[PDB]
């Protein structure tokens, strides 16, 4: 049993999303389990999509259920014939952005009462990123870090807005190693990435020797060299 | 195997049109037994 | 669902890790390496799936579900997540256990806080920056205030991750206006770690 | 309601019928058009 997601990793905001999962080894005819879609945002939990089942029974086609926040914007099918398993976002904002994965759910689906109960997911996929942006390609703004302790302070570049990743930020290009730092990167609200750097020197070094850094991004074509001074 | 419902084979009857029902047929049984007298339902007795 | 944030414990030992607002049986847990899809560990309290250990045990008690991971190892660093059914087919998702197996030892954290500088302010934006780094174990809250009073507002923090040495190291970022900023003289910036804060203060 | 497959309707003996599985779930809907009634031996034939 293997679950393969597929779709557009990069969509614009405010369009429409659109994921289709290939299923291999298993039927989505098998009334044995629910399908549907569990997506995990970067660095963040587990959020339920929704899952359907065309096994039904006397008054329905079928069962369909959808997270009640995202029950307005999204819409889920399941092919029977060809195996498939789809899933449609209506008006979509990087607030949805997300690692999207192709879920199974197993729970009291083969023998419920009333309605079927579906409580966990036996089956997971190994997942998709899509990144929502309502732009293309930026540059990253390099801004200076002025230090002031304990016989060594410590000093970096900071890089504001940019998108995409990555970004690789050097001390006098390779020149240091030791005591040489870089943190990752973070998210904005609107939606656009920032990250930092950090070395630790001596005092002594303070003078007619400066610390430059060298800041490289190939998707915005931007190489930028800063010079720090307290 | 069963997939599905787990249930017990069930008969719907709506009360609103049985009742009804009832009310003219129960009159139709005091053209014979009398205009007044109290008549009451039960279930099967037994057998098969 | 509520998740402690963190847990830790040595190779051999045995960690339990609880989870709250379950009123049905339903409860399940689950395994997700860093940079990969999560795995069912467990699935209906107690009961254990295909190719898992023995090791791996559910539980719950009252409105507490609990699992219980006994001998420890390297691959049972992870973060682990529990769900339960509610309602009528609606599912929700705990905020999930971080448990992490890494080598020793543990150590207080290090918080180094740079005020905006003079190009930034003139963009017309200003953004603080705390750095935390060397800390045991890998999950540490961070808290903001002016001169007094907390802010509650700009607010961003971003998961930690372990660094060459093996100590984990998080930075998170304050956004704000020029105008707020000269006003309040400092700024102060509280970084806890297990009970325990660390803070620094910056002004122009 | 209660489901029975072999069936000796008709008092038959030396005859019993199997009535085979049916894919899916079933359902029906009629007219009730009368009933077959009987009425009590014991009388107190005056009182009800
Ligand atoms: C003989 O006679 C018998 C009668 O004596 C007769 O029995 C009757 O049978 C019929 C069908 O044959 C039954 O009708 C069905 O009932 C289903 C279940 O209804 C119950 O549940 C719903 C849902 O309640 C949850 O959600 C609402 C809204 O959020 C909340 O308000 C609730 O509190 C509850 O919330 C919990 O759960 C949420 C989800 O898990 C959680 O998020 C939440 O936090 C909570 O935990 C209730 O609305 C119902 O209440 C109604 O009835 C009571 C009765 O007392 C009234 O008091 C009350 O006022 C209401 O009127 C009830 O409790 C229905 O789901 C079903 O309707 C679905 O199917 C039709 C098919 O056409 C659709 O058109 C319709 O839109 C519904 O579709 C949704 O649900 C199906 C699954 O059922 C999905 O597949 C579908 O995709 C869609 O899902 C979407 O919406 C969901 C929300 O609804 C959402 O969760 C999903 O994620 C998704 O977005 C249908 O009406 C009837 O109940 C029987 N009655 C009795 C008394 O037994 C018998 O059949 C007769 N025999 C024969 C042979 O004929
Ligand atoms: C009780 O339990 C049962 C299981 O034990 C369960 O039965 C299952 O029901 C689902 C739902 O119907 C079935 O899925 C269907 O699969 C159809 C193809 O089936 C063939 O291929 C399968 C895969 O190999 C086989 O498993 C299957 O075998 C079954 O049937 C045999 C007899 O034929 C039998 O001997 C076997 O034992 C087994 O039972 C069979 O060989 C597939 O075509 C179908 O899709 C349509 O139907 C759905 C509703 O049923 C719709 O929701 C769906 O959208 C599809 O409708 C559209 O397409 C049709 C043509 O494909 C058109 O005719 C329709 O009009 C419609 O087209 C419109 O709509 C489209 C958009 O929706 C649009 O694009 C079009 O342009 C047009 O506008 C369905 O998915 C499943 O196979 C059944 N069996 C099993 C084992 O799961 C049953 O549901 C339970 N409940 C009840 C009450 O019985
Ligand atoms: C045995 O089974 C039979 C068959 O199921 C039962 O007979 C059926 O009984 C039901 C209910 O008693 C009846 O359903 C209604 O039929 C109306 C037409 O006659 C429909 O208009 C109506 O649909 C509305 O209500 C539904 C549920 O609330 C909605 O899902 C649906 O979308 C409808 O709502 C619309 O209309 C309103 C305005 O009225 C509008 O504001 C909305 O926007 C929307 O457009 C019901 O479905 C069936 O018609 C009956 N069938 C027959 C053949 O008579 C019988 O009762 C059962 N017996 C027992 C004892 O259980
Ligand atoms: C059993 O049969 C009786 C009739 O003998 C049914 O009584 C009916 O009850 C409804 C109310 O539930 C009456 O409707 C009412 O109508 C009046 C006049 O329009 C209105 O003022 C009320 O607000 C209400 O709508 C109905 O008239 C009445 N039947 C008759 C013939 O009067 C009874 O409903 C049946 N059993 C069940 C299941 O209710
Ligand atoms: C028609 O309806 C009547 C009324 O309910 C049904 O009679 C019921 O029959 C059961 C036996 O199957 C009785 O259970 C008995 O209870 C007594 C008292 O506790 C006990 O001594 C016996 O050992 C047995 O458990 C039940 O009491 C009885 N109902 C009443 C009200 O006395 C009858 O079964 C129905 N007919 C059909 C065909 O369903
Ligand atoms: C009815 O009993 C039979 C066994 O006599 C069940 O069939 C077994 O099902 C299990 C699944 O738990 C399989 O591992 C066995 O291989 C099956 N054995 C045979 C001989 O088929 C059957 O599942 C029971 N009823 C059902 C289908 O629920
Ligand atoms: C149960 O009774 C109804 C009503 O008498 C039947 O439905 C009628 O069918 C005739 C057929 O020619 C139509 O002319 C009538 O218009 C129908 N009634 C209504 C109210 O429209 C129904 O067919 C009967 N049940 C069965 C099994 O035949
Ligand atoms: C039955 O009712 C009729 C009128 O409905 C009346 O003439 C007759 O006397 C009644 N019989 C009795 C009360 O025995």
């Amino acid at each position: 049993p293997q679950l393969q997601e597929s779709g557009p990793t990069l969509v614009e905001a405010s369009e429409t999303l659109s994921l289709t999962c290939a299923v291999s080894g298993d039927s989505t005819a098998a009334c044995n389990s629910f399908w549907g879609w569990v997506r995990q945002p970067p660095g963040k939990g587990l959020e339920w999509v929704g899952s359907l089942s065309h096994c039904a029974s006397y008054w329905n086609r079928g069962w369909t259920y959808h997270n009640p926040s995202l029950k307005s914007r999204l819409t889920l099918a399941l092919d029977t014939p060809k195996n498939l398993v789809f899933l449609k976002l209506n008006s979509v904002t990087a607030a949805d952005t997300a690692t999207y994965y192709c879920a199974r759910f197993g729970g009291e689906v083969l023998r419920y009462t009333d309605w079927p109960k579906p409580a966990w997911v036996d089956l997971w996929g190994r997942g998709t990123l899509v990144t929502v942006s309502s732009a293309s390609t930026k540059g990253p703004s390099v801004f200076p870090l002025a230090p002031s302790s304990g016989g060594t302070a410590a000093l970096g570049c900071l890089v504001k807005d940019y998108f995409p990743e990555p970004v690789t930020v050097s001390w006098n290009s390779g020149a240091l190693t030791s005591g040489v730092h870089t943190f990752p990167a973070v998210l904005q609200s609107s939606g656009l990435y920032s990250l930092s750097s950090v070395v630790t020197v001596p005092s002594s070094s303070l003078g007619t020797q400066t610390y430059i850094c060298n800041v490289n991004h190939k998707p915005s074509n931007t190489k930028v060299d800063k010079r720090v001074e307290p | 195997d069963i997939i599905g419902d787990i249930r017990q084979a069930h008969c719907n009857v709506s009360k609103a049109t049985w009742n009804e029902t009832l009310g003219k047929v129960v009159k139709q049984l005091r053209k014979h037994f009398g205009n007044n007298t109290i008549i009451r339902f039960a279930n099967s007795s037994g057998g098969d | 669902l509520t998740q402690p944030p963190s847990a830790s414990g040595s190779p051999g030992q045995s960690i339990t890790i609880s989870c709250t607002g379950t009123s049905n049986n339903f409860v399940s847990w689950y395994q997700q390496h860093a940079g990969k899809a999560p795995k069912l560990v467990i699935y209906d309290v107690n009961k254990r799936p295909s190719g898992v250990p023995d090791r791996f045990s559910g539980s719950k008690s009252g409105n507490t579900a609990s699992l219980t991971v006994s001998g420890l190892q390297t691959d049972d660093e992870a973060v682990y997540y529990c769900g339960s059914l509610v309602g009528n087919w609606d599912v929700i998702f705990g905020g999930g256990t971080k448990l992490t197996v890494l080598g020793q030892p543990k150590a207080a954290p290090s918080v180094t806080l740079f005020p905006p500088s003079s190009e930034e302010l003139q963009a017309n934006k200003a953004t603080l920056v705390c750095l935390i780094s060397d800390f045991y174990p890998g999950a540490v809250t961070v808290a903001w205030k002016a001169d007094s009073s907390p802010v509650k507002a700009g607010v961003e923090t971003t998961t930690p991750s372990k660094q060459s040495n093996n100590k984990y190291a998080a930075s998170s970022y304050l956004s704000l206006t020029p105008e707020q900023w000269k006003s309040h003289r400092s700024y102060s910036c509280q970084v806890t770690h297990e009970g325990s804060t660390v803070e620094k203060t910056v002004a122009p | 309601c209660r489901i029975k497959q072999i069936i000796n309707m008709w008092q038959r003996i030396g005859q019993a019928m199997y009535a085979p599985p049916i894919q899916g779930v079933i359902r029906c809907v009629s007219n009730i058009t009368g009933l077959i009634l009987t009425r009590d031996g014991g009388s107190t034939n005056s009182t009800t």
